[PDB]
């Protein structure tokens, strides 16, 4: 229960760091055709 | 006779005209050395003249490592005691210390 | 005896499954054809029954918590008979991924719960020679099968391969209802996890199809296989948080808590993704640069149960007396010593003999590899339970086998390319016994493009031999690694 | 210099690739000089597109 | 640019495939120019048969 | 175009294929006209051995 | 016709096979007619080694 | 044409082979007549080494 509020939680970190690292990611694919 | 020894093109750089080598055979193992410099670089890397394709059009395209061929000149008295034969393998080494 | 007619009805039903799943990749060619189709689009007829079977495998030990497992077994069998006729009596491809998909979902409970059964319902006087029986028919019908396959696709019509499973079935279930009445097995009603299933589902589906897809859309350069990755990573992380805290177990994950299910899982995992991503390989290297037929090419195999045949009893006979992980750790070597000896020694004018001893040899690797490994695994726990780590072992393994397809298919095409790029460079002018080729070639009266064809395709062929060898020589090199594993098992056994 | 057939029924898609030109500096061509078959990693700007 | 050979033994059964000829508009083709080799994605809308 | 090369030391043997010639009515070829390389089926009756 | 081209750096020894001509008897070549290429099996009595 | 070298990039190491020519005594040979390409066994003596 509360362990399961924790699991759900800290997930929900490393999904905003992921949608965070998207936006520095497409910005540098955009400026430069490599 | 020469050697053509095929570095990386991560090695071809710090690598001048005149630099000291030492080549070891396999027929003779390691009982004979030899000494040797280098005579110069290729302006090429093989696949330059090649007649077909690199790889297929059908399938992808996948990174490969070039390799770029140098001339290394062998000292003649060795060679009409210890003769060689034409494709034979050998270990280069080129001492890079100094570099004009 | 009763007990010997059980053991022949559970072995046949857990050979019907693989040789199911050995047969359709042999027959994929001729089917796509068939149906008007190509081999992209009829390779879906085994991604779905991957995904489906996937899906169904670890979810055997809930089902059998509540419908009980004589009857789950028997339904499931009459199921899987209906199944294969549908699929067998298809006119589209449509309908035969369908028909494909249901049977791959009902399939599921067939190989974990004949395990259980036959590992219950054996006095315990005889447990080791029901587990060694049980090995043999997971180690002989992988090569009984391509055979049959190839001479099904060349002879007859297709559909011919999903026909001969219905007798098969239809003994089953009559030796089964005559065998095992009374035997029934005790029963328990419990609530239902939805949120566990759900996150299995997506996430084991989405682990399929990547596997599955990744190598033409070549992997991580397609948007498609980057979203698949995040949602089965996803899926799988939250999934494995929740069920360690749900009370009730849709996964019983209790079983890791043992230090020899974790060795065992861990070990028999690693080295059947070695196995079945290495022979894999052999029968497309030998039809497609050597020339020979599906029937041929199966043939090549056949000296592996040799071996294994004949020791599979002596090696159960003598359990008694047997320190299994000497037993172990010589498969390996002997493992090892195999994928050496094909690596220095492909050729490209090599007979059926050149590929046919290393199978012999290997027959001593697969013989002593299955049962005393699958013994530590399920070693010291309760009777009740045996189902639910069968369950989970066999999704372990299934996952190591597509791994390791998936990662050795990839290895070998790109390799290939990379030779062929440093052989094509030696084909230019400047160059005796360069343009003596093209003379010889036009002396045959081929146009100066068809020769440089010619030669490409030569090229070709060279560097798949040498990619495929240094496959094998890999595989050999991780097995020497994965070697003293074995030896952290406590000695339970029993 | 080999063409690719692609009606032949085992085809499977696979992305095309078209060759570009890039035109380097001589200035710093004499300060590090490049042999034929070198392989570089490119980047091109297309910020304006004009 | 080398002969099929079906009468071999080895011989299996593959869908062929047959090349059809498409035209364009060339006003389009003006302001998005297309080079050889380029994929796509083809429609052909059969419901008049005549 | 070149005689495939036996007595080479990784022989096995293999079915062989002889082609047989098919005359088509020409009264329905210009109602449903076919093409170079489009695959078929064919069934040869055989009761008749005079 | 063509060189066996150069192996891939192993070499195993195969056993070789040498062609023979046999004759045929033409009187029964009429009654049962062959054609280049079909497959037999031969058996040569060799007990008059002389 | 295609020499197998130790490209960079090979994890497994090649080793050449030289041929060396052997001159057979006719005396024999007339007795037992051999035929080209079939294979044999060598053993060359190294004893004296003048």
């Amino acid at each position: 229960g509360k362990r399961k509020r924790l699991l759900l939680l800290l997930t929900l970190l490393f999904i905003i760091i992921a949608v965070a690292i998207g936006i520095y990611w497409f910005l540098v694919l955009r400026h430069f055709e490599e | 006779m020469w050697v053509d020894a095929n570095f990386k093109e991560t090695q071809i750089a710090n690598m001048r005209i005149g630099q000291p080598v030492t080549i070891t055979t396999d027929i003779y193992g390691d009982d004979v050395k030899y000494t040797g410099k280098v005579v110069g670089l290729d302006m090429g890397t093989g696949s330059a003249f090649s007649l077909l394709p690199a790889q297929n059009a059908t399938g992808n395209w996948i990174k490969v490592v070039q390799r770029l061929p140098v001339r290394i000149e062998l000292d003649q008295k060795q060679l009409e005691q210890y003769p060689l034969r034409i494709g034979l393998s050998t270990l280069v080494s080129v001492n890079t210390t100094n570099r004009d | 005896a009763q007990l010997v007619i059980m053991t022949i009805a559970l072995s046949l039903a857990t050979f019907m499954q693989v040789l199911d799943s050995t047969i359709a990749n042999v027959a994929i060619p001729t089917i796509a054809g068939n149906l008007g189709s190509s081999l992209s689009q009829g390779t879906w007829v085994i991604t779905s029954f991957g995904v489906a079977n996937a899906i169904s495998i670890p979810l055997t030990g809930w089902l059998a918590k509540r419908v009980g497992e004589v009857k789950l077994f028997l339904w499931s069998t009459i199921a899987f008979a209906i199944a294969s006729w549908a699929c067998g009596v298809s006119s589209s491809l449509n309908m035969l991924i369908f028909f494909r998909v249901i049977q791959g979902i009902v399939a599921g409970p067939l190989i974990p719960l004949s395990q259980s059964l036959l590992l219950n319902n054996y006095p315990p006087a005889k447990r080791s020679i029901a587990l060694a029986l049980w090995s043999m028919t997971v180690i002989v019908a992988p090569i009984c099968g391509p055979i049959l396959g190839g001479y099904i696709s060349d002879n007859y019509h297709w559909g011919w391969i999903f026909f001969i499973n219905v007798p098969i079935g239809v003994a089953v279930v009559l030796m089964t209802l005559q065998t095992l009445r009374g035997r029934e097995t005790r029963t328990e009603r419990r609530r239902i996890d939805a949120v566990g299933l759900a996150l299995l589902v997506i996430g084991i589906g989405s682990l399929q199809i990547m596997l599955d897809r990744g190598k033409e859309l070549d992997w991580f350069s397609s948007q498609e296989i980057i979203i698949l990755t995040v949602v089965a990573v996803v899926a799988i992380c939250f999934l494995i948080v929740w069920e360690l805290t749900d009370d009730n177990p849709i996964v019983d994950l209790s079983l890791f808590k043992s230090r020899n299910f974790t060795i065992g899982c861990l070990c028999i995992s690693l080295a059947y993704m070695l196995y079945f991503g290495a022979i894999v390989l052999l029968p497309q290297l030998l039809q497609e640069v050597y020339g020979y037929t599906a029937t041929w090419a199966g043939l090549a195999s056949a000296p592996v149960g040799i071996i294994p045949v004949i020791l599979s009893p002596i090696i159960g006979r003598f359990a008694h007396k047997l320190d299994m992980r000497r037993l172990v750790t010589f498969s390996f070597i002997m493992y090892a010593v195999c994928f050496y000896w094909r690596a220095y020694t492909f050729e490209p004018g090599m007979d059926f003999g050149a590929s046919a001893w290393p199978q012999f040899i290997q027959g001593f690797a697969v013989a002593c590899f299955f049962m005393p490994l699958t013994t530590i695994t399920l070693s010291g726990l309760p009777p009740e339970r045996l189902a639910a780590a069968s369950s989970l072992s066999n999704f372990t393994r299934t996952l190591a086998g597509s791994i390791g397809t998936s990662i050795t298919t990839t290895m070998w095409t790109n390799r290939e390319s990379m030779h062929h790029a440093q052989l094509t460079e030696s084909v230019n002018p400047f160059n005796p016994n360069a343009q003596a080729m093209y003379s010889q070639l036009e002396g045959l009266g081929m146009t100066q493009q068809q020769a440089s064809g010619w030669i490409a395709q030569q090229i070709t062929n060279q560097g798949l031999i040498i990619s495929a060898n240094e496959i094998f020589w890999m595989s050999a090199g991780i097995f020497l690694v994965l070697l003293g594993l074995v030896w952290f098992a406590k000695p339970p056994f029993g």
